[PDB]
Order: C-alpha cells, then structure tokens, then sequence
C-alpha cells in the first residue's frame, strides 16, 4: 500500500554532462565541482589583492 | 603533562598531520609575503621586482 | 593451530564444477546429515527492465504457486509432506531458493527442483486466482515501511533511476500484471544458462553431475535470443525527501555511504572501512564504553536513539551506514559525527582500530562461512557475482594484505568530496541542506 | 544428557550488549505472515532488528 | 589533625586554627577544590554521607556569613576523621587512572 | 600578601629616582616577582600540596 | 582427515561441576557456560534480577572493571553472551582461539568477578525500562512476546524482563545474595568447543569451584491452567489457546512432540495453505482467514504443557477457537494415518535435524548440544529413540490433552471470543 | 559536541547569524540592512580614521 | 472570483491577477494577516484542510522563489471557492465576541 511514489526529471535543470544515463560522473564531477571551485577561487584571490 | 599527547598513538597523529602542517605554515608564510611585500624577502623576488 | 590461514587451509576446501551445458554446479561435500539444497533461484530483485516491473515480485508470489508436474497441493505433497524447506531471496542480479533435506532425499527435490526449473505453470485458474491472491496478496501486499525505510533506503534513498531501479514497480502494473509478463516474460525473461547449480551439504557432486544429467540437464539449451544489456553507468537520485509526518512519532533515521554491491576491489577494506564504521545498536549496551566514537558520544550526549552501519549494494557502488532514530535534534551533529567521523575516518587512521575491525571481519568471516545456509548463499553469489570463491586465504590474502595506508589515501579515493544516501524517516528538520548538510559533506575542519 | 532448546518461535531471551536482544526459543507462533495488504511499518518511536556481522575466508 | 598534623594538617589544625577549616569543623575531603573528577566523584558519593558533607557546608556558609565560628570546643576533633571520599575519591583516582589508562592505551 | 609587599614596594621603588640603592632594590623586587609569583608563589603551592596530606 | 575426528568429550568434574570439553577441531571458537541460574532456579524473593544480570554482564565487575573489561571484550571483538533460558543462563564466547584464555580470563572473570557496585547499578537501572520496552516491542516482541508476556503463565513467564511494581528496587544485596543465593556449582556448566579439554581442563581447575543450589519446581506451578486473560483492544486480535503436553525428559516427551508434528508448525516451505494439520489441514478446510495454533513445551523435568498459540481477527474466534477444540476433539478421535506417522517422523525428526546442526545453530543446536545436548544418544540412538516413536500413545495421547485443565490466553475482546467456561 | 552548538559566545552567535533558521522565501528588501551597517561600520571606521586625521 | 468580484474580489481576481493571490491561486481564507484570534482560530482548524492549506501555502511560496506563476488555467477557478475557515473562522468571531461578550459582561 506504501510504496507507489515516483520522481521527476531534471533534465531541464540538468547541465549537459549528466544527460546519460550511459556514464559514470566518474568522470564528470571532479570537472563540475572543478569550474565551481575554479570560479570561487577567482572570487577568493580576486577579492585578496 | 606531555605524555596524555605522547604516546606511539599520537605520535602517529603527528604523522599524519605533519605534511598538512606543512601545508599551512606555506599558507602563512607567503600570506606575509604577499600582504607585506616587505623590502627584505621583496628584493627576491624577480619579475615581481616592482622596478 | 595451523594458525587462522593455515585453519583456513585447514579449514576444508570446497569444489566447483561446470555441468554441460556451460551449466554451472558447484559443491561443498560435508557431514550436513541434513543440507541446505539450494536450487538457487536467480531471479533477484534488481534483475529487471522498466516495463518489466513486478514481474519478478509476481513470479515470486507465483514462484511455490502450484504446477503440473506436481500440483500446488501435491507441491505441497512431494515436498510438504516431505517436510522440506523453500525460500526465494531475492536480489539485484540473482536470487536463491532452499531446499532443507536428509542428504537422504537428495534426489527427491533436485526431480522438484526441476520441475520448479521448469513446470511453474501459468493457470488462469490460479492466474485468476491464485493470481487473484497475487493481484489480492501482492495488490495490497506492498506496503512495508521499514522498506519505506531500508527501502526507503532501497526503494528511496536508493533512487529508482534504471539503474537505481526499485524492486516491486507499480500497482498501476499490479493491475496492469500480464501473461505476457508470465505467459511472456516469464520465458522472456527466465533464462536458464544464469541460474545457479548450487551444492550445499553432504554430497557427492559426481552424483550432482548425474543427477543433472537425470533431471536438472536440458535447461540453458535453449536460451539467448535478444535482450541482453549491460549497466550504464549514471546518477542515482542524489537527494532527500522527508515523507513529511507529524504522524512519524520518532525519527527512524538512517544514512550510508558506500556499501558492497557485486563488483569493486575497493570495498574490501571499505569493508574493514564500513567495520572502523560500525552499527550503533539501540538494543546495544556498553555506551560509556563503546568503540564507535560516535557511538560513544551519542550515549554521553544520549544522541541518538539508534544507528546502524548499513551497506547498499550494487556492483561497484552502493551505500554502508548508519540507521538511526532520534527526536527533534541528532540530526545535524550527527552527520557532524557522521560525516565528521567520515572526516575523522577520512584523516585519523590508527592502526589499533584496522586490526580491530580486522578482527571483526574474521570472527563475522567466520559467521558468513560458519553456518550451512549462509555457506550456501555464500557459494551462489559467490560464482553469481565472482564466478570465483575468494579462498580462505584468498580472502584472508587481500584480508591479509589489509593496509592502512590505503585506509588514509583509498578512504580518500572512494570516500571525499561525495554524497552518498541519508534518510531519516520522520520530521527531517535537523536534515540541513545540502547546501548545508551536503555543504557538510565538504570539511572545514580543513 | 543435558538439554535446553531448540522447538522454533517462542522466547527464551537471548541478549548482550556487543550484540542486541531476542528469543527465539521452543514452541511454535511465527506462522503469520500470510494476508493481503501484507503492508509493515517503519519511522515512528520505536527499535526494529535483525543485524549480525558474518563475511569470508 | 594531630600535631605533627597539628603543624601541618596543623595548617588544617592549629594553622586552621588559623586557616580555619578544621577549627571551623570543616570536613577535610570537603575541601578539594571542585573538579571534574571531583564533579562526577561526588555524583557517586554515597547518601547518608551525602546528607552529612550538606549539614556540615550549609552550617560553614552559616557561620561565615555569622562570620564566627563554632565553640572551640564545637571546634572539630582533631584526628578522628573518617577520609569520607578518600576510598571512593581515590576509588575514582583509580578510575580516572582507568579510563585514563586504556585511555595512555 | 608578601606578594604585595613585593608590590607596593615596587610602587616606593619607582617612588625614588635612579639611585644606587634603589638599582639593586628593584633589581631583586624582579626577581620577587619572577619568584614570588612565577617561583616562590607556585613553589608555594607545591610545598602547601605537600603539607597537605589529605 | 583428522586424526579420527575427536568425539566430544562428556564429563562431570569430580567435584560434582559439569566438566564438558567438546574436542572441536573446527577452525572457529565456541564456549558455553550452561547455568541453572536458569529461570527455573529463580525466586520470588527477587524480579527481573536475571532480566538485570542478563544485562549485568556489562555491570563493574570485582577485579575487572566493566570499561577494562570492555576494554578486552571489545579488543578481541568477540561473542560473548550469557543466554537467558528457564533452564540455564549461558556465558557464551564464539571467537578467534588465541584470546580463547583472554576471553577464559574474560569468562573466568565474567562469571567468577562481579563487583556489582551500587552506583553502576543505580545506572543499570534504566537500560532495563529500555529492555522491557525492547520486551514487549513489536507483534513479535508483542503480539508473540508481550503475548508471550500476554501468553507465558507461570514462573517461566517470570520474564525475561522485570515486574513493574518491581521497577528500579533492585539491591545489590540482592546481587551478592542472589548469586550467592543461586550462583552455584550446582549451576556449574563448562562446555568447550574448539579447545583443549587440557587446557580448558587447565582454567577450569585453576579456576572454577563453586557450589551452592536449591530446592523446587513450583506450585504445580499453581494449575490454574485457564485463562491468563488479556483485554488488548488488538485491532486483529491476538488470542492464544493452550492445550498441554508432558513434562521435560518423559517418557511420553518425544510422544508429545510426537503430538505436536500432527499439529504441526511453521512450514519449512514457506508460502503453503498449511496443508499438514488437523489443526492446519482442518484449520486450512477450517479456517479461511489468519490463524495460527500450535503447541508448546513447557518442560520441566516436573511438568509440561503445550498449548496452540493463536492468530486470528476478532470475528472468528469463537468460531475459531471453538474449530479449535472442536478439530482438537476431531483430532481426539484417534483417526490417524500410517503415513501421518511415518511422514511425521520425517518432519519432526528432520525438526531434530536441523534443530541440531550448523555452526552456529550448532553452536545453538549443536551448541545446543555444545551446550543442550549433554550427550549424543545419536541421531543414531536419539533418533533411534525418535524412532522409537510409536502412534497409539497419541491416541491415549488424544484422550490424554482431551483429559486435563488446560489455559487459554487472550489477547483482544472476547465479543466474538469464547472464554472457555461458556466454551 | 559541536562548539558551534557548544560555545557560549557562538552560542549567541549560531543564534545570531549562523545557526539562524530564517524564512525561505526571503527577499531582496533585506539587504540595505547590512549595508546600514557595514555602513556604520565603515562610517564609524572612516570617521575613525578620518577622526585620526582631522 | 467574478466581475463584481472579478473587478473587487477582482482586486482579488482580476486585480489580482494584477494583486496576484487567487491568480496565484491563492486560499482566499488564507490571505488573513495572521492574529491571535486568527492564531487559535487555525488551531481549531480542520485536519484534512490544514493539510490543504498547507500545499497551498507551500507551493505559494515555491512559484514565489521561483518568481514565477502556475498556468493561467492553473491559475484558480474563481468564484467556485470554499469560505474554508469562514464558518470556523466567524464561529471564533463569535467566540472571541463571548470572551469578548460577557468579558463586557
Ligand atoms: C563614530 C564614527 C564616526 C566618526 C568618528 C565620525 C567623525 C566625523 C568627522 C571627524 C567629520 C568631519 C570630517 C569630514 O567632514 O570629512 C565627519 C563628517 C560627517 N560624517 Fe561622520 N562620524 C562617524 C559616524 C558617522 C555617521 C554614523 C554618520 C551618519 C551616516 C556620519 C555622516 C557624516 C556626515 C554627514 C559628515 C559631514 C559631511 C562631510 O563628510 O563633509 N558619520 N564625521
């Protein structure tokens, strides 16, 4: 009687690397947390001169 | 009282944190550098050389 | 004596066959007066495609429903009146199904195995009725909520994504349940050459290949044709949802992080990884006491009202951790523990603690190996996944070769920087974000 | 020549505190688990079950 | 509290004469300073002892405040004190020592 | 209160202009504070401790 | 191969201990302590005190201090676990050899070195309001264990928690006393598996005298047989019928169990009408909706009994319970089969099967031989004697269960039940 | 525990900023808040500094 | 929600679709500037309605972060709409008029 839910799709939320349900972020999330970090870091030395 | 911390277990924490420690004195260090661009380690530093 | 490896050696060894087929019988000969006859039955819980869902739950509940060969009370009959002992344990790729015997009666089953190899039988009586008690026992049959729970774990936290895919699919396929899925997809999907050949008991696997050939022979031959893919690697859902209850009195929470599943290297010291974890028994006293620091702190801080190092499979990834329960707080200095444990775990390794758990691991390695069914089990998935046996010492090898070093650096591998499965069950708000609570999965600590 | 055990579903209170609790003593009672709507709980006020550490050579 | 201890405990007798703990009556274990292990050590003191170290410190705080003193006489016998915590207290040194030890450990 | 002379009296010290006595004076009023505080202050406590017996 | 693989080792020690070293060549370790401190040897004078200890092993230990000796239990990472039983309370310790004598230290200190100190007891206290509740949790803590509570009687349901009106007394003047009082050689059990009979031969003597038992079996603990009469408010409702048996070791044990096999129990197939029984058979005609009766043993060496525990919704109990009797009367009739014994001595007999067997239900089974057997009349003898098994004594039998003053358990509102005077 | 939980001064100070639960929907009308005083802040700061000079 | 009141309710129709709430499908009821009266008035607030008007409320908020609306079909059925509190809300205005009535009593 519980177990019917369901989820939805973040597809047009979904950046492009994770479109596949074929790979593994594996890959990707070192990349993805990659240009964050990149850009927080522009942020964290930009804002120290 | 030296011993609570002494011991082949924290010896072994040491260890552990001493290249991280490393880490952060770096950290510190050219933190000084930068902010004060003192004269005395400025003079080092080429290309950086401001002249 | 021979000391715990060479008790390993000295512990008896199994043997494996390949019947022909390419069928694969495996045996462990003992003094089991009785045994455990698996007729391992394969069909799991994960082993199935969208549009196929339930059919493998159906086929469960049609799985002792009655057949030809034998009918369901004469099932009942040869085997009932045996005295012998069924099951369908049911998993991702595979599954198993018991059979409690004299080795006297070794034959007997192994003739029913057969027929259930084969005979299960599709009866509009029974797929009317008997399938009015699946489309009945099964329609409204569902509801677990520990599997809204564990399987809130598995069923949620393990996401249904195709990969993540649940186990019982929809009650709009509960109406929806087909001959097609039976009459079909039962032979659509049931595939002989994946099944198991499983010897569990005193035996002689000379008379398993005969017997195989008496009976269980002529099964795999036709097999094949279309429908064969493979795991495409993605996301599994990634997040949380409180079923949102004030009418949940108590928080039955829980979180993991990876857990064993078929395939990884790796797992292996996460395994002794998931043992520096640990369960935190409720029912569990000696809290001033207690290993887990965690555990420790949580009865200091009387933190939590349970949590239990709880490992999610799938080959090469899953989630090990903790269940839990608590009131309106735990939650976020849990994951402080948790997490920050993890943190803790992630840089604190001591030794001490690595051949604890690797104790924990014999005596528990032991436990899986000691007992006739769970050797049994043990055996199935153990070619299942492995096609292999990890020795005795094999096992007690990369046991053995168990290095803390790869606790540090390989803890760092699988483990930093993620977000594996947390849920709680019951009125969340101690779940911060993950901009928050997954903002903890990153470490300020450093 | 002397015995305690074994007769399946009953309780004779097995506990510790490495371990958790339980009695699974002589004499029968865990036939029930047969009906529709076969349903069962989790998440409010309560303790569940059912650990053990068990795995290899 | 005797003399030698009436030297030196005899700054706990005669110098509390003149330091006053005893000659106040006071209750020599009552003295540690509070500590953790003092905390906790108390926590398992034991009941009627309990009720006793109260009457003894309220009837200190009464005086003080007084800020007289009992009849000399009413002043403490000297020696003759059970060291009430001092099994238990050092019990727990013992323990302390214990968890502190496993803890070296 | 021995301390306190200490104190005082380095108050009485800088009371004087420099001044021969007054050299050695303070110059040993350091000392006092390094020993009666630093040193005979907590060497104090020990020995006090010792005496203790309780 | 072994050299011949070593026969257990039954033995009494001379000084009147149970002295048993069970050669285990086997790789793992297993160590029972088999006790009379059993709920059999318990008294009024106390409550729960064995619920407690059951928890007490934890408890300051004279010697050993429950956090060193946490320190060592949880080093080695070791089972040890003294086992609650009407018969006995077992020390148990399943564990890698070496710490064997460790956890033989462990277990000599376990059982021999209690402090029990007042303030951790004070703190024990508490962690038992959290056992009842683990007690009486769940339909099985519940509806199988609080009915246990709401189906065990007598002085076996003498729980394995505590009295309420009991709650937060205990002294440890009861403790010193209590073991004292029931701690004892007479309650003196030593079974090895896995180890020296020497080297546990070695400890043992170093170690382990004790003495000290008593005296009795109960009221005939009161016969009331009847209702032990619980008004729940279940939702379905819980209600639990006893018929009886025999007491423990009696002739007619086997016969009883014998009885029981006709009835029947859970299938070892799981998912089935429950086609075997007169009571499952003729619960199956019977009955068309949940239900559950079977019989127990109680054994004393004294007495016994073995009921049917019962599940069913409210509607049908008369109609149910009353099948119940009613079938229980047809089963009374003395109608039987040969192949109802015969394949009856299968099931059963197979019951003792894997009722004795595997590493752990061996160390359970046949560590309820490595504790609960005593010796092995074999699967040989034993079922020599299992195949001593003859059918007319279950007709007498038939009368025999037809014949006495039985209980009856509730569990619910009687609105649709019988309450076995209107029965 | 969690000094953030745990510190008397941060106790106040998780009650303040940091562990402040505050309405999701929140909106844009917020920020002169901070700005107010980050200007007084730096009002006071230049009004030091300028205070310093002039 | 209808001409008169889709120009005047229609500041909660219309002019709400420019005042936003019902064609932001709002709970007309729910549009009360929370009192006390208003307070203990929801406390005695049907069940199955409290879970309403909690989806509605959430949901508000929701499209409200997102800035965004719900279909213009989305947007409410207008007139067509329960006084959900209205009989249990005017009830406590007559309550607190008792309070407040033999309070002027
Ligand atoms: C306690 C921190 C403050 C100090 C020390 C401070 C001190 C001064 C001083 C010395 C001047 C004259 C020098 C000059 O005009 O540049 C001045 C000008 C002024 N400051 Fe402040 N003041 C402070 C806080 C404020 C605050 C709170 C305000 C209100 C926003 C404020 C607004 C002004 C204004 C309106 C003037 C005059 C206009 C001008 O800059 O020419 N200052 N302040």
């Amino acid at each position: 009687s519980h177990t019917d839910i369901k989820v939805p799709d973040f597809s047009d939320y979904r950046r492009p690397e994770v479109l596949d349900s074929t790979k593994s972020s594996k890959e990707s999330s070192e990349a993805r947390k990659g240009f964050s970090y990149l850009i927080t870091a522009t942020t964290t030395v930009g804002v120290a001169y | 009282m030296l011993t609570r911390f002494l011991g082949p277990r924290y010896r072994q924490l040491a260890r552990n944190w001493v290249p991280t420690a490393q880490l952060w004195g770096a950290v510190g260090a050219v933190g000084l550098v930068w902010a004060t661009d003192w004269r005395l380690i400025l003079d080092w530093v080429p290309y950086i050389n401001g002249k | 004596t021979a000391t715990y490896a060479q008790a390993l050696q000295s512990v008896p060894e199994t043997q494996v066959s390949q019947l022909d087929n390419g069928l694969r019988v495996a045996s462990e000969q003992s003094s089991q007066p009785t045994c455990t006859v698996g007729v391992w039955i394969d069909a799991g819980s994960r082993y199935e495609t969208e549009k196929n869902n339930g059919a493998g739950y159906f086929v469960e509940h049609l799985a002792f429903k009655g057949t030809k060969n034998r009918p369901g009370n004469a099932l009942e009959k040869e085997v009932e009146s045996m005295g012998a002992h069924l099951n369908a344990y049911s998993t991702r790729e595979h599954t198993a199904y018991y059979i409690k015997a004299l080795s006297k009666d070794l034959p007997k089953a192994v003739e029913l195995l057969a027929d259930i190899v084969q005979n299960c039988s599709l009866e509009d009586s029974q797929i009317e009725k008997e399938r009015d008690v699946i489309l009945q026992e099964l329609q409204e049959n569902d509801t677990s909520m520990r599997d809204v729970v564990f399987n809130y774990l598995h069923a949620t936290a393990f996401q249904g994504t195709p990969l993540a895919q649940s186990v019982e699919g929809p009650s709009e396929n509960v109406r929806k349940l087909s001959r097609a899925d039976l009459t079909e997809y039962l032979s659509r999907h049931y595939k002989a050459p994946r099944m198991v050949l499983a010897a569990a008991g005193g035996l002689e696997h000379r008379q398993l290949l005969d017997l195989a050939q008496k009976h269980f022979s002529g099964l795999s031959g036709t097999y094949d044709e279309d429908a064969v893919p493979t795991l495409t690697p993605c996301r599994f859902t990634g997040s949380e949802i409180r079923h949102r209850e004030d009418g949940l009195p108590l928080a039955h929470v829980a979180i993991a992080v990876e857990g064993p599943g078929w395939a990884n290297p790796d797992n292996v010291a996460l395994q002794v990884a998931n043992a520096i974890i640990g369960h935190y028994d409720c029912t569990y006293g000696g809290g001033m006491h207690l290993s887990s620091p965690l555990a420790s702190v949580a009865v200091t801080n009387k933190l939590c009202q349970s949590f239990q190092t709880f490992n999610i499979c799938y080959a090469d990834t899953g989630l090990l951790g903790a269940h839990f329960v608590c009131d309106h707080m735990s939650i976020d200095d849990m994951m402080f523990v948790l997490q920050g444990q993890w943190m803790r775990l992630c840089t604190s390794a001591t030794e001490s603690e690595v051949v604890r758990g690797k104790n924990l691991l014999r005596n528990a390695l032991v436990s899986h190996l000691d007992g006739t069914t769970p050797v049994c089990e043990d055996i199935g998935r153990s070619l299942l996944t492995y096609g292999r046996r990890i020795p005795l010492a094999e096992w007690e090898s990369r046991i053995a070769e168990v290095d803390a070093r790869v606790v540090r650096e390989v803890c760092s591998k699988y483990f930093y920087d993620q977000c594996p499965a947390v849920a709680g069950f019951g009125p969340i708000e101690q779940l911060p974000d993950y901009n928050r609570i997954r903002s903890g999965m990153f470490w300020l600590r450093f | 020549m002397l015995s305690v055990a074994a007769r399946s579903g009953p309780f004779a209170p097995v506990l510790s505190a490495t371990s958790r609790g339980v009695a699974g003593a002589l004499r029968p009672l865990v036939q029930a688990a047969v009906p529709a709507t076969s349903e069962s709980p989790v998440l409010d006020l309560k303790r569940s079950v059912l650990c053990r550490e068990s795995l290899r050579g | 509290v005797s003399a030698s201890s009436k030297w030196l405990e005899g700054i706990r007798k005669w110098y509390y004469n003149a330091a006053g703990f005893n000659k106040l009556g006071l209750m020599r274990d009552d003295t540690i300073h509070e500590n953790d292990d003092v905390k906790e050590a108390i926590r398992r003191l034991p009941e009627n002892l309990y009720d006793d170290r109260v009457f003894r410190i309220k009837r200190a705080l009464d005086l003080s405040m007084r800020q007289q003193i009992l009849p000399k006489e009413q002043w403490t016998k000297y020696e003759e004190d059970k060291f009430y915590l001092e099994p238990y207290l050092k019990e727990v040194i013992r323990e302390r020592k214990e968890r502190e030890e496993w803890a070296k450990k | 209160w021995i301390l306190v002379a200490d104190l005082l009296t380095l108050t009485w010290i800088g009371g004087q202009p420099v001044e021969h006595p007054y050299i050695i004076i303070g110059q040993l009023a350091s000392i006092m504070y390094i020993l009666l505080i630093m040193v005979m202050m907590p060497v104090a406590s020990i020995i006090e401790n010792n005496l203790l017996k309780w | 191969v072994p050299q011949h693989p070593q026969d257990l080792e039954f033995t009494r020690l001379p000084n009147g201990l149970v002295i048993a070293s069970l050669e285990n060549y086997a790789p793992a370790s297993r160590i029972g302590l088999f006790i009379k401190a059993g709920s059999r040897y318990e008294n009024f004078n106390n409550l729960g005190t064995s619920h407690l200890l059951r928890l007490a092993s934890s408890l300051t230990t004279k010697g050993a201090s429950s956090f060193k000796i946490t320190r060592g239990i949880e080093a080695v990472g070791g089972k040890l676990s003294v086992t609650s039983t009407r018969e006995n309370m077992a020390y148990t310790v399943e564990c890698l050899r070496d710490d064997v004598d460790i956890l033989m230290e462990f277990l000599l200190n376990v059982t021999t070195a209690p402090e029990f100190r007042r303030w951790e007891v004070a703190a024990l206290q508490s962690q038992l309001r959290i056992d009842k509740a683990v007690a009486f949790q769940n339909p099985q803590a519940h509806v199988i264990e609080n009915l246990h509570a709401a189906a065990y009687r007598n002085a076996l349901a003498n729980s394995l928690y505590c009295p309420d009106y009991r709650i937060g007394k205990v002294t440890p003047d009861e403790l010193h006393d209590y073991v004292q009082n029931h701690f004892t050689s007479a309650r003196m059990a030593l079974i090895g598996l896995g180890v020296s009979h020497p080297v546990l031969k070695q400890v043992a003597e170093q170690f382990l005298n004790i003495r000290g038992g008593l005296g009795l079996s109960g009221a005939k603990a009161k016969y009331r047989g009847g209702e032990i009469r619980e008004q729940n408010g279940d939702s379905l409702v819980h209600a639990a019928l006893v018929a009886e048996s025999a007491a423990i070791g009696s002739a007619e044990a086997n016969a009883f169990s014998v009885l029981q096999h006709v009835l029947g129990a859970g299938p070892h197939v799981k998912r089935g009408s429950n086609a075997t029984s007169s009571l499952y058979q003729a619960v199956a005609k019977g009955v068309h909706q949940p239900f559950d009766v079977s019989a127990f043993n109680a054994s004393y060496s004294d007495s016994g009994l073995f009921g049917f525990y019962t599940i069913s919704q409210a509607a049908s109990a008369g109609d149910v319970i009353k099948a119940a009797y009613n079938q229980v009367k047809t089963i009374a009739q003395g109608n039987l089969s040969n192949p109802d014994v015969q394949a009856a001595k299968n099931k059963l007999k197979a019951g003792y099967l894997m009722s004795v067997e595997s590493s752990e239900g061996f160390l359970d089974e046949v560590g309820c031989q490595a504790l609960a057997a005593g010796s092995y009349t074999p699967p040989s003898t034993v079922l020599q004697q299992i195949d001593a098994v003859a059918d007319a004594d279950v007709i007498n039998a038939a009368k025999k269960f037809v014949s006495g003053r039985k209980s009856m358990a509730a569990s619910g509102n009687l609105g649709h039940t019988p309450f076995i005077d209107e029965l | 525990i969690n000094i953030r939980k745990t510190h008397p001064l941060m106790k106040i100070v998780n009650n303040a900023f940091i562990d402040l639960p505050a309405p999701s929907n929140i909106s844009s009308w917020w920020n002169f808040g901070s700005l107010l005083g980050i200007c007084l802040i730096l009002q006071i700061l230049t009004g030091l500094f300028l205070a310093m000079h002039y």
